[PDB]
Parts: C-alpha cells; structure tokens; sequence
RNA sequence: CUGGUGAUAGCUGGUUGUCCAAGAUAGAAUCUUAGUUCAACUUUAAAUUUGCCCACAGAACCCUCUAAAUCCCCUUGUAAAUUU
RNA sequence: CCGAGCAGUACAUGCUAAGACUUCACCAGUCAAAGCGAACACUCAAUUGAUCCAAUAACUUGACCAACGGAACAAGUU
C-alpha cells in the first residue's frame, strides 16, 4: 500500500536528466548553509520545531512604544559613503589593516550603537528575559529613549544597569541616580518592579520605586508616590530580575490610587502588577526607556527581612523529584544483590518482635 | 496469506439513486441501528468472532439496537457480511416512562409504544 | 471488451465484491484477485469475463 | 541544574549547551551570533551597522574579525552573558581570523566553556 | 533425591545445592555467575564486573533448590556480623 | 551454517509511549534511526532515553560531521539545491529538573 | 454516521468509566461466607424422633 | 514508512551518479602545449 | 534348580461407581527426536486494575521498483486483564 | 553458497551505580545516565567452552571437552 505526499518532495526540483552539468556543492560550508536554510522552513511532515519549540501565536505583537524617528536615507547614505572614502584615503590605515595591528575605540562604537541600533537590540534582549511576556502580556516596545541608571557604591565608584547585568542587594540598598536625555516641559514616570520577588502570588510583582511626574531630567523633582525599597530575594530561590520603566507623559497624571505611604513596608501594599497600571493609563503615557538587572542573594538581604519588613527571613531550596525505580517483584531474576537496597527505607537493622 | 481486509472508502459514500431506492435521507442521517446477525461465525476468522461478541450478536435472529456512530460503524464494516443492518424507526416518537411495558418492535424497524393487540376499527 | 463491460446487465460483477469483502468472499480467493478481477485463474485468460 | 540538549552525536554542531556563539561571514561582511539553544538571539555584532563600519577600514579583512569580538564581548557582559560555547570546523578553527576573535572574547571576560550541569 | 532415607526414614539433603546457592530467610535464593573465573584475559571490564556479582533466582530455580533441601536451612539464623543479614527480610513489597 | 537466528533488533518503544532514563528504544545493525534530543547511542548503534518523557519520530536534515570522511564526501558531490534528510528520534522532557520548596523560616 | 469522529469522543467516558467501577467493586468483595452458629446446632437434628 | 506519504524522503542514491563523438558534438580533444620552457606551458 | 528377585525394561498391554464444569498444535536443550526438563498453553484459588476492539500521528535507506498486511494505538463497544 | 575457531591498537582495556534489551525456557549474552578517580564502556558480522578438578602466597591460568550445553577414561562382528 502506497499513500501520496501531502505536499512537494525535498529534492523534487533536482533535474536528474543532465546529472553531469550539475554545479556541486564542493565543500562542507556550501552544504550547511543550504542544510539550515531549509530548516528554518515549515514542513508538512513532523520536524523538530514541532515539539521543542516554542509555541507562537498567529497574531503579531501589538506595539506600544514611540513612533519611529524619521531620517532620510538618501542623505544619510551620501555622508556614510564619504567618511568611508576618506578612511580609506589615509595610506596608513592601509598598512595598519595590512599588518593587523588595527584596533577600533570601544567608546565610540557604543556611542553610535545606542542611538542607532541600541533600542532595536534591547527589545529583543528584554523579549529573551521574558520583560514583555510578562509584564505587557507579549506587547512589545522600542526604548527610544536611552536609559541611565547606576547605583552609587561608596564615593567614588558606580554600578551601571545596561540590561540584566548582575546585581547584588548590597549595592542597591540605596536609589540609584537615573539620567536621561529629555526635552523641557515633558512629563516623565519611572518605575522600578521586581517580576520575581514576590512570595505569595507568582503572578503578582513587588513593587520598589514609582516616581511620577517627572520634570524633564531632574529626577528629584518628581513625585514620590512609592518609597524606593532595595531588593530582597529569598535565600535559595534563585535569580531574580528586577526592570526599569520609563514612561512618558503628554498630560499631569492623578495617582491618588496608587499611592503609598512613606515609608511603605508592607508587601500587601507593595503588590503591584505593571499590566494593570498601565493598562488605565495608556490613554496619556507611553513607555519610552527600559533598564533591568539580575540580582542575588547576599548578607545585606538578611537585614531587610528583619529591620525593615519585620519578619523571619524565609530559605528555599532546589528540591528534585525522586529517583523512579520500578514495581518490586517477589522474584528479582538475574537482579544484583543491591536490588533489595533500592526499596529499603531505613539503613539501620531492624528485628521485629524479636 | 489471508489476513484481514481493509474496505476502501469510496465503498460506504451513497449514491443519489440509493436514496431513491432504500429510502434514506442524507440530511437527517437515522441515530439508531438495528443490527441482526443472520449469518454464523464458525467457519470464519477469530477477529470476527470477537466482534460478533462485542456487540451482543451472539444468538441469530435476535434484534440488537446500536448507535450510528462512526466507532460503532467501524465494528459493523468488519461483520458485515454475517449482520443485517436497519435504521429504527419512532413514529410516535421515543418511549417514555409510562410505555415502557408496551413498546414493540415490527419486522420494519419501526418502535410501537402501545401494542394493544386488536383490529383496527378503520 | 470494455463495452462488454459497460452495457453488461448483472449488476454484481468480480471486481465489484471482492474489493468490498462481500459475503466474506476473500476467505476463498487471493491477494492478486483483487486486481485481476477473475480475468485471470492460474495461467490461463479468460477474455469472456467481465 | 537546567538540562542541556544531548544527543545528536552523528550530526554537526552538538546541542549540549545553553548559549553558543555563532560566527557568520560574508563575501563583504563579518558577523558574530550570541544565540541560546532554542534558537532565540541574546545579543548580535556585525560589521552592517554604521557604528562598527565607521571605523574599520575593511569589513571582510582579519581586523574585522577581532573588532567584532572586542565590541561583542562588551555587549555580552552588559547582557549579563560570560559562558557560551563555540563550535568552529577544524579550518576555521586554524584560520588567523578566528584565533583573534576568540582571543577577544576571552580578554573580554567570556569564557569559551560552559560549566557543567549539577546533576546530584 | 532421597525422599525416604534407609535409616532414618526422613527426607535427605542434596550437598551440591548448599556448595554453590545461599538461600534468604525471605525466600529468595543468592547464586554467583557461570564463568566469573574463566578466561578473564579475553572479556570486557563491563562484562567482567556483572560477573562478579551476586544474582538471584527466578521463581522456577528457587521452588527447585526448596524441594532439594530440607527445613534445617529454611531456618532463621542470627550469626554475629552477618554480611547478607539485612537481606533477609522484604520491605515496601506489594503483592 | 545459515542455522542464526534472528535477533530480535528493531523498535522497542513506539511513538507516543512513556520512557524513563535509560531505556532502550531501538536496537539496529546500521544507523536506521538517528539519535535526536535527550538520546544517546552505544557501542552497538542502541538508542537508549536519556530524559523521562514522550519518544517523538521526526524527519530532520542530516549534517554530517567534518571529521567522517565518508559521509563528507557524500554531500560534496551532490546537486546544488539538494538536501539529505535522515530520520531521527527524540524524547521530550515530561518533568522539570526541580522546583523550590520552603525548607526553613529563619 | 449521526455524528462525526470530534463530536462523538467522549460522549461516553462517563458510563464506561463507572461500569468498570462496578466490575472492580464485584472482584475485590470476594471473601469467604458468613458461618452461623444456627446451622451447626441444626445438624442435632438428626436424631430428633417422637417420646 | 513505506506506507506513510514521506515514504522514500532519506533517498540520496538517484542524486549521484552511478566516448562516442556525435554528429554535433566532439567526443574527446586533446590540447597539446608544447614549448621550451615549463613555465608558460604549465602556466597556459 | 534354588536364591539375590516384586532384577530391570524411555517398550507392549491393562488401569473397576454416578453426575456437572473448564479444557488443543509457539519453541529451546538433550548419546536427543518411541523419552525428559524448561517455556508456551491449559486448571484451580487469591489479590489487583485495567484488558481487548482501535482515530489521527508514528516505524529505512538500499540492488531500480513493486503485494496482502503488521506493530503501535485515544475514542467506542464491551468484561476481561495482569500479578501472586 | 561464502565465512569464523583471529589479529591490531590501548595500558583508567580503572572502581562503582539508576534504568533497559535479550536469539522464543534456563544458562549465558548486550547497552548504559549519574558518581569516584583520571584525561583535556576500543576497532571488528562470527573470532568462542559450563561445573567439578588441577596448578597458585595471591592475582590469575588450564580442554580441535570441534559429538562445540561438554559422560574423567570403552572399537569391530553375528
Ligand atoms: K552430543
Ligand atoms: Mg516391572
Ligand atoms: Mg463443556
Ligand atoms: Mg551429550
Ligand atoms: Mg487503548
Ligand atoms: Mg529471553
Ligand atoms: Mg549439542
Ligand atoms: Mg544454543
């Protein structure tokens, strides 16, 4: 019995006639690159994607975020070609490319990374983190806006927040300093939450910082509707993620609602769910930047659960399921002697009623 | 070898002179069978047998009810050759809890619910 | 022949009950039966058979 | 403790890791992949975006290549990234190209290995 | 086997049974591996480490070594630093 | 000779069944099956689950290693355009390696 | 067919599932009968005759 | 399968390949190159 | 001739009252194929919970191609099945 | 109808230990995560032989037991 395909073979449009006037692939290389080109490709029959990958919804992301700045590319392509050719000009970065002792600044690639590319690269950064599966429910964003944020430790020294960088608890027991490049007159809102910090509900989010109304770049000036609050992950229970929002406003915003009292050390009060919040005021702000950081566990966490939030420091630990062993039988064929020793519960002898 | 047979589908699809010809409706489909075996199962594979004992067709001649559905139609495709498959029929409708005693099934398929037994007055 | 086959006025023909097992028919015939269609027995051809 | 893919011992690259880096380069542009094992990117550098091509004489030439790792190892620790594997063939393993590239990495605070699973 | 001893009329005990088969108190009977000292040079260390080892019976072969033995070594013992004294006993066992 | 007898290689667990960690799911004389996800082989081509879970038959596109030189110089002369496809078998994790349970209250 | 292969599963999962219930019930209820003291003194009857 | 419709997917061997001279087409040449020197003639 | 001797015999023949119930054809080893042991099958008792039928899906390339099918298997019909 | 009763490369060809396959029984045979210890489950379709016994301080070794599941040792002829 026979059945037809449900669709075109793989190598059905090979021509097998003139065999010999063929171009060949010749090398490894050639053949891997075809060989992964037609894997990224859906198929009738059942692949591997099927099983192992991650399921995706038919409906595109909705985007949030600022519409796109405008640029005109034909005179953008003009001063790029230019620049190359006076590059090129210098006989000397020739033979420094030549004899590969050229080198480029670290600094200056950053600098025009962030204003070109930088946004595009952090939204799917943060997708990785699972930032917009949780909290926009999959609605993604471009961080127009570049976000500033280092915490200060000691005088001197700064730990900048790029994107999910490590983080201990003891460098951010204070607010960290936020500066962004703003216009005047603006209307601006930070947020700061931690995804997975919470310990009852592991839907809910706790919330650490809120600051609304901003005026332009002077942070202080803002409103303090939530007290900053340094993170305090469980001992044993991970690696916890905490994002920066940067939301911006057409209009002054009323948070009555929202507010907290200072100091605010109460983790029911603290709750807060970031798809709630903005889902009410979407109508006049729109997020514009994005930071976050990954944070661990340190002595410093020690200190919240017992001074600041008035309670007994709780420890998890990563518990794996018990081995599997089969149904024992009363006649263990051809089984070692240490079968017995699999369900047995106790290592100590035992006697019985004697 | 004899193994078992596999009956193409274009077999069971009617054509429009067999509605003409049994009486049957394609848009209202019957909901009940009424399967009755007429045929022996010695002589013939073990496969059919159990079949035939899966359906509570043992004694010949005895009307079995089953439900037109394609679970149960795809144990009668195997035995069809030693049942004999018709529709029920419910002119007055299906039996309620006071004709229970007084139902009565016809050669015809059709399901009485007052078996008096006397002549018509027409 | 294929008008012999068309006109023909038995409506059970070979082809038609042994590809739908009537009446248990392939218990007694072959697996190549079901495409020679009693045309063929053994290794001799039987033209009159439709 | 999470499960790296295993298997796939008689096709090329392994499956055993959870970040990889991957190395793409064209007849005109050289460009480095920081992907995790289901197939989803963490972080990118090539030599396309203004940024980098402003200051490289060549896109295509050894310099480029080391360039790419100086500025992708930057971009790694930023993400929070220090292990990944690589799996190059044996002639591009050999290749001048490769060796500054992971000498980049390396220097850059990435380290070409990543730890073992905690089975126990 | 002797089912009827002639002198004292009582059931005798198979000696090539007890030189080569321990038997548990639980019923299960310890047995070595055919081979485990023969021609070593030419097998495997995986093959040679199930050699050395102690398997049990299935249900046929321990019914046999009961029959062939009588009730004085289906008795329960309690040697001093018994190795196998933990094994003489089932435990979590269903059915 | 020719007295052999088979034996008795072929599919252990078919698609859909549950298997634990060592389990043995196709025995071969030649590479029938590819090893996918979460599958070892052995010495003698045995595939064996490497993960508790679900045994999934799938078609995938077959790399060879550059170090086989026979299969490497398989595809090199192949048609431009052509692809070799093997099947290959996974297993997909049921269980997650472990979760976090509250020990203490200190 | 009145229904098709999607309407009909599980259209009846309920009744098989307690029929079994009821086949495990009659197969896990075997035990010995109930021995009467009445019927053991009945056998005195035996020689039971007139005065 | 052989039964299932991917039946035959992992066949490669129809892919590869297992003189007369026509009337329109010459069957063998052969280019000889001949000079003193190596060079050119393995150059050419 | 008596005794050991009721020698032994994988061989031949025979193997006594009534009634009911379940019940047949895979193999392996063997100085073994007129036998026996094990397994399969069959019987009884007991424990337990799934068993059978089976929707898609799934099971290979070769020496070029090619049959009836089979395994697996949710539903559903049914009441068997595994273990001791 | 063609073979097999080996050979080569190792010297962790070390020690242990979940879960499985199994030549239709048994015997025997095969794969193997993790762990310890090191490095940075060898190739090969078959390439083999049980118990007793003997040798040995011990580790280990011993049959064309080829009638190859092998009786410690016995041919003709009526
Ligand atoms: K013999
Ligand atoms: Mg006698
Ligand atoms: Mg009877
Ligand atoms: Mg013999
Ligand atoms: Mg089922
Ligand atoms: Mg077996
Ligand atoms: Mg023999
Ligand atoms: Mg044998």
């Amino acid at each position: 019995r026979r059945t037809p395909p449900l669709g075109p073979m793989p190598n059905s449009d090979i021509d097998l006639s003139n065999l010999e006037r063929l171009e060949k692939y010749r090398s490894f290389d050639r053949y891997r690159r075809r060989a992964e080109q037609e894997a990224q490709a859906p198929h009738w029959w059942r692949t591997y994607r099927e099983y192992f990958g991650e399921k995706t919804d038919p409906k595109e992301k909705i985007d949030i975020g600022l519409p796109p700045p405008k640029v005109s590319r034909t005179q953008q392509l003009l001063e790029r070609k230019q620049a190359i050719q006076e590059l090129r000009a210098n006989v000397e970065e020739e033979r420094a490319a030549r004899l590969r002792t050229a080198s480029v600044p670290l600094d200056a690639v950053r600098a025009e990374w962030e204003r070109t590319c930088g946004p595009y690269h952090k939204q799917r950064l943060a997708e990785y983190y699972g930032l917009y599966r949780d909290l926009f429910h999959g609605a993604t964003f471009v961080p127009r806006v570049p976000l500033h944020v280092a915490y200060a430790v000691g005088e001197d020294d700064l730990m900048p927040v790029y994107c999910g960088n490590e983080v201990t608890p003891t460098e951010a027991a204070q607010a960290p300093e936020v500066t962004y490049e703003a216009e005047e007159g603006s209307l601006w809102t930070l947020l700061l939450t931690s995804l997975d910090g919470h310990l009852l509900e592991p839907d809910a989010e706790y919330l650490h910082w809120l600051l609304t109304n901003i005026p332009g770049n002077r942070v202080a000036e803002g409103q303090v509707t939530c007290p900053y609050l340094p993170p305090f992950p469980a001992r044993g229970s991970g690696i916890h993620r905490l994002a920066f929002l940067l939301f911006k406003q057409d209009q002054p915003i009323d948070f009555s609602e929202d507010a907290r009292p200072s100091p605010c050390y109460q983790l029911a009060q603290r709750t807060f769910r970031t798809f709630d919040f903005y889902k009410k005021h979407q109508e006049t702000m729109t997020p514009a930047g994005l930071s976050f950081f990954q944070c661990r566990w340190d002595d410093s966490v020690t200190y919240i659960f017992h001074q600041l939030l008035d309670m007994r420091e709780p420890v998890f630990e990563f518990v794996r399921p018990p081995p599997y062993h089969p149904k024992q039988k009363r006649f263990p064929h051809r089984q070692p002697l240490r079968y017995l020793d699999r369900y047995r519960d106790s290592h100590e002898p035992t006697y019985g009623i004697y | 070898k004899f193994t078992r047979s596999r009956i193409p589908e274009k077999v069971f699809q009617a054509s429009p002179e067999d509605h003409e010809k049994y009486g049957g409706d394609p848009q209202n489909p019957h909901k009940l069978h009424i399967v009755t075996r007429i045929k022996s199962t010695r002589r013939r594979p073990y496969w059919e047998k159990d079949i035939i004992k899966m359906l509570g067709l043992e004694k010949a001649h005895t009307p079995q009810v089953h439900k037109n559905i394609p679970s149960v139609n795809a144990k009668l495709k195997v035995v069809k050759h030693l049942i004999r498959i018709k529709p029920l029929k419910l002119p007055q409708g299906l039996p309620a809890e006071e004709n229970m005693s007084n139902t009565c099934l016809k050669s015809t398929g059709e399901l009485v619910v007052q078996w008096h037994l006397k002549p018509v007055e027409q | 022949q294929e008008e012999r086959e068309r006109n023909n006025q038995n409506p059970w023909t070979f082809e038609r009950i042994a590809t739908a097992n009537m009446l248990g028919i392939r218990k007694v015939l072959s697996p190549y039966d079901l495409t020679h269609k009693g045309k063929y027995w053994g290794k001799f051809y039987m033209p009159k058979r439709v | 403790v999470a499960r790296k893919e295993r298997g796939w011992r008689t096709v090329f690259p392994s499956r055993e890791f959870w970040h990889r880096l991957r190395v793409i380069r064209t007849q005109h542009h050289v460009e480095a992949l920081v992907e995790h094992q289901n197939g989803k990117v963490v972080v990118s550098a090539s030599t396309r975006e203004w940024a980098i091509k402003k200051h490289l004489y060549s896109t295509r030439n050894v310099v480029a290549c080391e360039s790419i790792g100086r500025v992708l190892a930057q971009r790694c620790l930023e993400a929070g990234i220090n292990f990944m594997v690589y799996q190059p063939t044996p002639w591009e393993a050999a290749s001048d190209s490769m060796k500054r590239l992971q000498s980049a990495m390396t220097e850059g605070g990435v380290v070409l290995r990543e730890p073992q699973r905690i089975y126990e | 086997l002797t089912y009827f001893s002639a002198r004292k009329g009582k059931r005798k005990t198979v000696k090539a049974v007890i030189d080569r088969f321990l038997r548990l108190h639980c019923g299960l009977w310890v047995r070595r591996k055919a081979g485990y000292k023969k021609k070593l040079w030419k097998k495997t260390p995986a093959r040679k480490k199930r050699l050395r080892e102690f398997v049990f019976c299935n249900k046929t072969q321990s019914k046999l070594l009961d029959k062939m033995t009588t009730s004085f070594w289906k008795r329960r013992n309690w040697y001093v630093d018994d190795p196998y004294q933990k094994y003489h006993d089932r435990t979590n066992l269903k059915v | 000779g020719g007295k052999s007898s088979g034996r008795r290689q072929g599919i252990k667990k078919m698609e859909g069944h549950y298997v634990h960690a060592g389990n043995i799911i196709a025995t071969q004389r030649h590479f029938r099956w590819h090893p996918g996800a979460h599958v070892g082989v052995g010495k003698n081509k045995c595939l064996y689950a490497l993960e508790e879970g679900i045994v999934r038959y799938t078609k995938e596109v077959y790399v060879p290693h550059p170090r086989n030189t026979e299969a490497v110089d398989l595809i090199t002369r192949l048609p431009k355009g052509a692809v070799l496809y093997k099947t290959f078998v996974h297993v997909v994790p049921a269980k997650p390696e472990g979760t976090f349970k509250l020990v203490a209250m200190l | 067919p009145y229904m098709t292969r999607e309407q009909e599963r599980g259209h009846a999962a309920v009744r098989r599932r307690e029929a079994f219930e009821a086949i495990k019930a009659a197969a896990t209820s075997k035990f010995p009968p109930h021995r009467f003291i009445a019927d053991q003194l009945d056998h005195l009857n035996v020689t039971k005759k007139w005065s | 399968y052989k039964t299932k419709p991917t039946h035959g997917i992992g066949k490669y061997k129809h892919l590869i390949k297992a003189n007369l001279g026509t009337d329109y087409e010459y069957g063998v040449l052969n280019i000889h190159l001949t000079a003193y020197d190596m060079t050119l003639a393995e150059s050419y």
